[PDB]
């Protein structure tokens, strides 16, 4: 009964149709705690990601003679939404199947070849959550990595689009995630290529492409302020040291 | 209610030059309402109930209002007993003590709904309630 | 539940000083056992322990020996995993410092307590600690595992102290609730208990050979 | 890890008249943190805890309401620690004892969360530790300490008496009344020896004979009291008087800690 | 061992094959495999074979209690656990693995999560009482294409499926047998049928990334060799009223936009095609039980 | 406190209370403040040129006469702005 989008071109925030949320990301957080560590805020969520490695693997067993063993581990805390969760989601298929797709998604970019014997482990806490937790955690990943001084071919940036009616809506949050179904993608560098594509309810078959198109945009525009900041802490950091 | 020009409807109804046309359209001891509140409270804990009410044109001092509980309908008798009330309104009614049936605590008030249910099937006496809440009109 | 039978999903449950006898080896398939039973005036209580080792263990290798303690209800269920793991963890502590574990390389010690009965004739967990601190010692004795001392508690409104070298040093200290400015009293209560079970100990020790 | 000529020259220098710590300091002395509160808009209060080895500890603080005849505890704490399972003996004992340190008659003022004469607040706090390198009681104790005194409530606006006539509880909708409840603190010693020693380090709990948990709470020491064991290869026995020196050394100096971690 | 191994020369004759347009088994890139579908004497019991895979379904229910945040609505799961049956490569309990996860919410968001059943049907007593649904799928042949063979298998048995008559007398209710009454069916919303697509690599990871032309191969339900050398895999779920069900990309070789459009387009005409295929299956067996039963009076 | 992003574009917080059946819940919501609301009067010449189009590419539409009602002295040629009580009543 709200007006989602009203007919002077308003969202409920106050955003427009092609209009990101605000963007703030930090880039070596943890500096005793992991070898890369990022923060990210996207509108009002928050992620904590640590990378480890490369090291010595734990185990015997888990030891490749050709390239490095890549894990992802995700942790939803309890307190991330405004009603407290009942139980733990540790061990929860929709998580072990988050961790899956983001490990088979960073496996063909990081070049494990150059690695052998060894094991990286990435770690992540969810603090707050507020709609399109995927894209965040894909780019917060990537920052982290990046940060970790790990070889990658090219950058990947993840974003979320809703379909309203006839209305696609870029970066949505968690008011307009249950009233509308949704679109998440993650883009290699400046292509049209696509690494990852999620979705959950159903959509009409003759509208998706321009979806596909706003999508490839927004993740282009993430991409640049990814970059940004990358670049400024670097200048900062060779600026003096 | 109580730089910029502020005039109330009245004021500015007076000012137009068509205000002999239009100046009658402006907008214009029963027992109160019980607040929103406590209409909640009471219908949560099962001490009030609500439904449609129907009143018709020859007596304009009865009517009845049917409840998901009862198998009857419940009837309400007075012209304060029937706050301002209108045919169809939605309203919220609560039961009347045995001893004004026609011929303050909530362990009470479950005890004489459980009378009433069980005086309904065969004993000649017919509950009487009160409207204490209009919901819609 | 696949590995056990529970029934109807939509049935409901119903609702509706101290005198003691030691005794050592009576276990067949574990290498050391004990069983504690005491009786006053308004309480009664049962206790069975049993310990096996040294075993292998699975990991790399390890100087010393591990030690392992765990804690089962017995017919009635009066008590929670939390607090059960809890005890465990204090008895764990205690039992640190009497096994001469330097002595155990890269193998391990498991002790099982079973909570067989307690009945009330006439802070319900601090009072059955010394009673389960004596069985694990009688238990590690007959099994053949060294210890440098024999261990052994009193209890006093709230308070548990283990003691050991004739009740000059203390190896445990636990304090729920009581009064906050009774301290010494609750030692001297604690140590003069930790005399009369020492000497039942070493008693029962050195009769049934 | 230390080796055995390491742990033999740390244990000489710690069990000395007068001791010698590591990097210097005085046997009560604690060194430095950082702390900061109220960076979970969603959340009643919160806080975040970061030490000088890099151990860091981030707390939360929700509320619920509830039928104060049916609950029992109005406070209850659930702990995180990453790397271990959440059935792990030290997980399971910490939070025994953090449940018991904030019981309802321990001077934790829990007439302050009273709403109408039936309902009532019940307090869910939730701890999350990123990283640490020893024994955490102290830094979760401290950070629920810094939580709990920058949380605000809902204010209730509809009656206050419904024994015989109950109305559902309804609140303001944008004002919010602080919560001053009396937090409690603990604290963890260490034996090495003859000596006693205030907040020890990771290395120092390698080489300690024992250790003490005490309790803390508005000038008086506070019922929850345990022996712990720092280590498993060094841990021994100790004489009685060593405890009424950690007790007297905690009431000497809890004060000054209170004081640091104000506003 | 449990590891299937592949030489270097099997891996270069398929791709060189793939290269020049070529399958082992004598398809074309978007060609689907047969489909045939037997069903038992008793409701619920299909069978379903597409080329070497070998599926198996049941159906069953019984009565139990609503949730109590939901009073309205009955209960529905579907399980499938793989045993060593369908191929050694295969651990007796493993519902933890990356495909078996997988594997296990693709169907449940093809199925359960779209509506596809109306669980408001299900209920006899609001609040008290309902009706308990099971899917078991039980996999006997693996030669690839288990999530295809399972949906279309899954679907049909709840096609099948009839459940006993009931009435409610005062506080209880009471089960016709089945020689009595007559038992009913369930109520299907919509028909969803899922497609998977294999992608190959011919060039290096350097091509893909940064070159300009676009070289990469799509083909439609691959086999056991097959699969065991691609780099990427799609699944997308469809129905008659050109819907998109569900899709899932979970990472693998990146693929261009108008590549996956042209494959989600690709689908319909499979799908339509299984649909009327299955329809048509149903009424045949139903003339077929109505003769018999007719035949026996 | 507020947070210039890119482009004249502002955002802050808002903050409140709901009351269910019994429950109390806070709730916290990002708010964007923008520099190109159009005042919709067709005797503008400046708002004209910060109006951008919609989803569909369609440019807002201006509605207010250039020539109102004129009342007398000393108001003249005004225009209504309404209240909340006024339009339910």
């Amino acid at each position: 009964r709200l007006e989602i989008y009203s007919p002077e071109g308003l969202r409920l925030d106050g955003r427009r149709w092609n209009e990101l949320r605000r963007f703030e990301s930090s880039i070596n957080t943890h500096p005793h705690a992991a070898d890369g560590s990022s923060y990210m805020e996207q509108g009002n969520n928050k992620i904590i990601t640590l990378v480890k490695g490369p090291k010595e693997p734990r185990l015997k067993s888990q030891m490749d003679t050709s390239k490095a063993l890549l894990n992802v581990s995700v942790n939803i805390t309890k307190f991330s939404k405004f009603e407290r969760s009942k139980s733990s989601h540790k061990n929860e298929r929709r998580v072990l199947e988050i961790q899956t797709s983001l490990v088979r998604m960073f496996e063909k970019n990081v070049m494990l070849n150059i690695y052998p014997r060894t094991v990286i482990d990435i770690e992540i806490h969810v603090l707050e959550q507020d709609g399109g937790i995927m894209g965040s955690l894909i780019n917060g990943i990537t920052l982290a990595l990046i940060d970790a001084g790990i070889s990658m071919f090219d950058y990947i940036s993840g974003i979320s689009v809703g379909l309203y009616d006839t209305t696609p809506l870029l970066d949505t949050n968690s008011l307009e995630e249950n009233a509308m179904s949704t679109v998440t993608l993650g883009v290699v560098g400046k292509s049209e290529k696509l690494s990852l594509l999620l979705v959950e309810d159903k959509i009409p078959l003759d509208r998706l492409e321009n979806v596909l198109a706003i999508g490839i945009a927004g993740a282009h525009r993430v991409r640049d302020l990814m970059d940004e900041e990358l670049r400024k802490h670097a200048q900062k950091r060779v600026s003096n040291a | 209610d109580r730089n910029i020009i502020t005039k109330s409807l009245v004021q500015y109804i007076e000012l137009l030059p068509n205000a002999d046309d239009i100046r009658d359209s402006i907008p214009q001891t029963f027992p109160e309402y019980y607040s929103t509140a406590r209409v909640m409270g009471g219908l949560k804990n099962g001490v009030l109930y609500q439904g449609n009410i129907q009143i018709s044109e020859y007596n304009f001092l009865e009517g009845s209002v049917s409840l998901p509980r009862f198998s009857k309908p419940v009837l309400i008798v007075g012209q304060k007993n029937l706050n301002r009330a209108f045919n169809g309104d939605q309203v919220i009614v609560e039961l009347l003590p045995q001893s004004e049936w026609k011929a303050i605590s909530d362990k009470q008030r479950r005890l004489l709904a459980k009378d009433a249910m069980i005086a309904q099937r065969s004993k000649k006496i017919q509950p009487t309630a009160k409207v204490v809440y209009i919901q819609r009109r | 539940d696949r590995r056990r039978l529970l029934g109807p999903a939509a049935a409901k449950p119903m609702a509706f000083e101290q005198e003691l006898s030691l005794h050592t080896g009576f276990i067949e398939n574990c290498n050391g056992s004990a069983l504690v039973e005491a009786r006053s005036l308004g309480h009664q209580t049962s206790l069975i322990t049993a310990v096996y080792g040294p075993r292998s263990i699975r990991g790399s290798f390890t100087s010393q020996g591990t030690i392992s303690i765990q804690l089962k209800n017995g017919l009635l269920e009066k008590y929670n995993t939390n607090e059960l793991k809890e005890v465990s963890s204090f008895l764990m502590g205690i039992f640190n410092s009497v096994v001469n574990l330097s002595r155990y390389p890269k193998s391990g010690i498991d002790i099982f307590v079973y909570l067989t009965y307690d009945k009330d004739l006439t802070s319900q967990i601090s009072s059955l600690i010394p009673h389960c601190i004596t069985s694990i010692t009688l238990a590690l004795a007959d099994a053949g595992i060294e210890l440098v001392d024999m261990a052994g508690a009193g209890e006093a409104n709230g308070t548990v102290v283990s003691f050991i070298k004739n009740g000059e040093e203390i190896v445990g200290f636990w304090k729920d609730d009581g009064d906050d400015e009774d301290l010494l009293e609750c030692l001297d209560r604690c140590k003069e208990q930790y005399n009369r079970y020492r000497d039942l100990m070493i008693s029962c020790l050195m009769n049934q050979e | 890890s230390l080796s055995v000529a390491e742990k033999s020259y740390l244990y000489d220098s710690l069990a000395s008249t007068p001791s010698i710590r590591p990097d210097g300091r005085l046997p009560h002395q604690f060194r430095p943190i950082e702390i900061f509160t109220d960076f979970l808009p969603s959340s009643n209060g919160s806080s975040r805890i970061i030490a000088s080895d890099g151990s860091e500890c981030i707390v939360s603080i929700k509320s619920k309401v509830v039928d104060h005849h049916v609950e029992n505890e109005l406070l209850q704490v659930d702990v995180d620690i990453a790397g271990q399972r959440d059935d792990a003996l030290v997980v399971e004992t910490i939070t025994s004892l953090l449940n018991k340190v904030l019981k309802s008659g321990s001077g934790v003022d829990s007439s302050k969360l009273q709403l109408t004469k039936k309902y009532s607040f019940k307090i869910f706090v939730d701890v999350l530790v990123i990283s640490s390198h020893s024994h955490p009681i102290s830094l979760i104790s401290f950070a629920i300490y810094s939580a709990l005194n920058s949380t605000y409530l809902p204010k209730l606006i509809s009656a206050f008496d419904d024994l015989e006539v109950e109305e559902l509880p309804t609140f303001h909708d944008y004002d919010m009344v602080k919560l001053d409840i009396n937090p409690p603190l603990v604290f963890i010693l260490a034996v090495v020896g003859n000596n006693m020693l205030l907040d020890p380090a990771a290395n120092e709990s390698e080489v300690a004979n024992n250790g003490l948990i005490i309790s803390w709470s508005n000038g008086k020491i506070t019922s929850p009291i345990r022996s712990v064991a720092l280590n498993d290869s060094n841990v021994k026995s100790f004489k009685p008087h060593l405890l009424k020196q950690g007790l007297a050394m905690v009431e000497k100096y809890a004060p000054d800690v209170v004081r640091s971690l104000e506003n | 061992a449990k590891d299937i191994e592949i030489s270097a020369s099997e891996s270069k004759f398929i791709l060189e094959a793939l290269r020049q347009n070529y399958r082992l088994d004598g398809r074309s890139f978007d060609q689907f495999r047969d489909v045939e579908i037997t069903f038992g004497k008793e409701f619920g019991d299909v069978s379903v074979k597409m080329g070497n895979t070998k599926v198996h379904c049941r159906i069953s229910c019984q009565i139990a209690q609503p949730y109590e945040d939901r009073p309205f609505e009955g209960l529905f799961v579907i399980s499938t656990e793989i045993s060593p049956m369908a191929g050694s490569q295969f651990e007796n309990g493993n519902i933890t693995g990356e495909d078996e996860v997988l594997c296990s919410r693709i169907i449940e968001k093809s199925v359960r999560r779209s509506g596809a059943l109306d669980v408001e049907g299900l209920c006899i007593v609001a609040g008290s009482k309902c009706w308990a649904v099971r899917a078991d799928v039980h996999f006997l042949d693996c030669d690839g294409g288990f999530i295809d063979a399972s949906c279309i298998a899954v679907m049909a048995g709840l096609m099948h499926f009839k459940k006993p008559d009931i009435t409610v007398h005062g506080e209880q209710i009471i089960v016709h047998p089945v020689n009595e009454r007559e038992p009913v069916p369930l109520g299907i919303l919509h028909i969803p049928i899922c497609v998977t697509f294999s992608f190959f690599n011919p060039q290096d990871t350097e091509e893909n990334i940064k070159g300009e032309t676009n070289s990469e191969i799509s083909i439609i339900d691959a086999t056991l060799k097959e699969e065991l050398l691609r780099d990427g895999v799609l699944t997308v779920t469809l129905n008659k009223n050109r819907e998109v069900v569900q899709v899932s990309k979970a990472g693998g070789l990146p693929m261009d936009a108008l590549t996956l459009m042209k494959c989600c387009h690709e689908a319909y005409s499979i799908i339509e095609k299984i649909t009327d295929q299955i329809l048509q299956l149903l009424k045949e067996d139903s003339e077929k039980r109505n003769k018999y039963a007719a035949m026996l009076t | 406190r507020r947070k210039r992003l890119a482009d004249g574009l502002s955002v802050t917080q808002k903050v409140f209370v709901r009351s269910r059946n019994g429950g109390a819940t806070k709730i916290v919501r990002e708010h964007y403040l923008r520099s190109d609301i159009p005042c919709l009067s067709r005797s503008c010449t400046k708002c004209p040129q910060i109006v951008v189009p919609d989803a569909q590419n369609e440019l807002p539409k201006f509605i207010l006469s250039d020539s109102p009602l004129e009342l007398s002295a000393p108001i003249g040629k005004h225009y209504v702005v309404l209240d909340t009580n006024v339009v339910l009543q």
